[PDB]
């Protein structure tokens, strides 16, 4: 539409893509997972798949406009291409991720963008006690790829994974499920450290 | 439920 | 193709792209699939494999002409990747969707697109009692990635899968093939959203 | 080839992007296979895979030129993303072709172009009776993806497929393999509809 | 018939 | 730094690109390859894949130059996209190739090129008689895909595949493993067809 | 934003691409692993899978600032894509790396680069005796594809491979895991060559 | 034979 | 630790 | 040796 299309227009074409986060200026970023499966276990690889979906927030000055110098637009959905994104990022993945969707977000006149694809990851678990009751947990961090505390800050709004797409006929059973965040003060260095640690104890239904 | 879709997410960050 | 060719110049090369619909300007799709057949099933990982036809249309007051200014053409085919095509997807997919044909679409006079790409799609379901005589049933649904029923309206013409082509030779019988259009109302949200929900039973042959 | 850069240059540079066929000016496509093998039989998903090569081929006034006014070149190849190609596709596939040579045609100085890309291609088929005496058939119907016989006449030279280069050591022996073109006439319809029906009938050698 | 072959679908979208 | 980047600038910024051999201007390019293993035996599908660096050498004149008029830089590398590469394609293959390595080339001024990639191939081969005390014998051929002998000379330095880096503790025992041109007449036809032969006995160890 | 919007419109749009390194202008490039998991080991085609991060930092004068013309800055993030970077590889792969991550570098006012992808390699090795007690030693080199060691110097900052990231729950313990440079002097040629060879001894737990 | 290598049909089309 | 992680080593080049 | 190594492959394809 007219205005649409002059927004869009005015906030992509005219200013330079944001150049990420500084110390001067940290991020904020808040994650959460929607875990739908298991889709996977090898314990001849000690590999586990899952899917899930992965969202992502966090709010740019330079996606700021006045609405009502727009048709009164409060928001719009845009290709996530046209975008910075965050490299939040599994650490200990097995295989490329693989994405199940398309990657539109959604920009809000505040700055506010919101981003959610659909994933499948393979990431390192050794599921010997899967058969049983007692079961078995499988730990895999996310974070920035290079981005220290100082830059991107890394948060969760629940350490609770939402499980309410799991499958109602998925092979496992969550025991539990959570998406805790951890800051690292090492003493090796000033920085500090942010990770959102995905963990999920399951065993076969 | 509303939690159970990308568009609602989308629509309802906090208010999922 | 002077008269073509023009037409093509003047649409795409001189307009801004389609910003996609609003809550303001709502866009009707309309889908619907023609299953040629179910190709793996997978006990262990519990995942279904089908091979069918998408077909989508839609319609844009961006992309009607009059055919007297382009020498009676009243309707052309170019590539998807020349216009605005939909978000719409399998909320429930366990790979990344596989194109098996050329993706091209049918313009009309009008506005009209007609888009009918042929797909291999793996998605979650647990096929215990396929080799029973009252088959098993998989269910998957379909719908925009990041627009409520505001936004996109989702419908089917009919709630049949087209089975017309399904292969006469499958290892499976299909006991029923639907697509049926469901309009979601949560407590927690004003705007309704809507799938068109591909439920298949099915049993082997 | 200062001349042939030069006509390579007055071909691509200056003539807009040919937009297809349309019913006004109809196109003639001829389909021809060289199969090299069955390099897969599947019974249990009920796929089949080949290896073969495919000719396509076509003629356009605006790929025309006097050599006269360039050095007497009567023809050149250039990659086959210079120019248009016909979508002509499998109907029955069950996972993309894969590409396995250059693709490379030759356009001659009448308009006339030829491509022959080599691929492999998994298409729907019960493989059952394969190891016994009598064999199986399997089929798989060619054709454009958007355009009817109206607009894409296609063609064949001879209803037999080239075998004159399948491998000596195959672990399946062809008893007989046929293109053969189709005219379909539907009720519904006053455009016809035309492809090509690659039949393959084989056993175990 | 024409609902099997994908050009006659395109050309037929609605009596499909 | 500078001086090789005005070289390069002048040679791949300022003119078109070589539009390839022609029979007027027919190109000589050698061939050779340096096996490391065999890395796949498949006796129920047919497939043999091999692993190995390709060694591909010619020479234009289009990218000459005198190292005076340039500081005496003799010679550069640079990514094989910068430059025309000949088609030469393995005949037989079942899969597509996979480059195992950057593709670099290296470029002399008086118009040599030569770039050597490593690749894994899967192509048409019956293994029995591997696990035989004579072994098995596979071949390949490689030659241009649309370049005739009057166009492309293709060429080796010898016929003995360079067996200097097989893997040691490869898994078959390599009994020969030869690369020998051979020129084709076909009596339908004046122009020579030529193809350089890979041909491999093997047996495990 | 601002100043680092400026320091990277003039450090990359300012002027030309990096040509590589040469005799002249060589280039110094430093190694490091830091080997998460021994992933797949396959005695029946002699392969082995390992997930390792990259570590790979070199200097370079082309992307030198003054922190004072542009704010204070010392040091930023960028897409690896936005520079030159080395092409060190390993030379006994069987598939094409795997990246399991985004690929952002640092640069900094010195011109200091430094990058860290993580990867999936499938490399040669007779894995035979991983199941002993003496366990099994598998090997690979590292070393730029093209570039001798007149161009680029390939160190290690260690000999040892970092392991304080491997995984506590894999089916193998590293016995040992070293990283080790070697120059090497050939008889024929005064130009001396340069690889890393990363050398891992494991054994089933 | 010619129509065993993608030059030769390429060349040779209609004697292939 | 610190060299267990991405955006710690890139900060630690030598310190790790 | 040399041969078995692509950088001196390059520098040495006579020599090899
Ligand atoms: C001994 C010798 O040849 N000296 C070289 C020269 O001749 C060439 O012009 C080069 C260009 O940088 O400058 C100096």
């Amino acid at each position: 539409q007219a205005n649409l299309m002059r927004l869009k227009s005015d906030l992509f074409n005219r200013s330079p893509m944001y150049p990420g986060p500084t110390k001067d200026d940290p991020l904020t970023v808040t994650l959460g997972f929607t875990l739908q499966d298991i889709v996977k276990v090898d314990s001849s690889t000690n590999e586990v798949d899952l899917v899930y979906y992965e969202q992502q927030r966090w709010k740019l000055n330079s996606l700021m406009w006045d609405p009502n110098e727009y048709g009164n637009i409060t928001d719009f959905r845009t290709s996530a291409a046209d975008i910075w994104t965050p490299d939040i990022t599994a650490y200990s993945s097995t295989r490329p991720v693989q994405v199940l969707s398309p990657q539109i977000a959604v920009v809000t006149h505040d700055g506010s963008v919101m981003f959610i694809p659909a994933q499948r990851l393979s990431f390192m678990c050794d599921p010997t006690g899967v058969d049983s009751e007692e079961g078995v947990t499988c730990a895999v961090k996310f974070g920035s790829w290079v981005y220290s505390g100082f830059e991107i800050d890394l948060k969760t709004d629940t350490d609770q994974v939402d499980l309410s797409s799991y499958y109602a006929s998925s092979k496992y059973e969550i025991l539990s499920a959570t998406q805790t965040r951890q800051v690292q003060h090492y003493s090796c260095c000033p920085e500090p450290y942010i990770d959102v640690n995905l963990v999920v104890k399951f065993r076969e239904r | 439920g509303c939690c159970s879709r990308p568009p609602c997410i989308l629509n309802n960050p906090d208010l999922c």
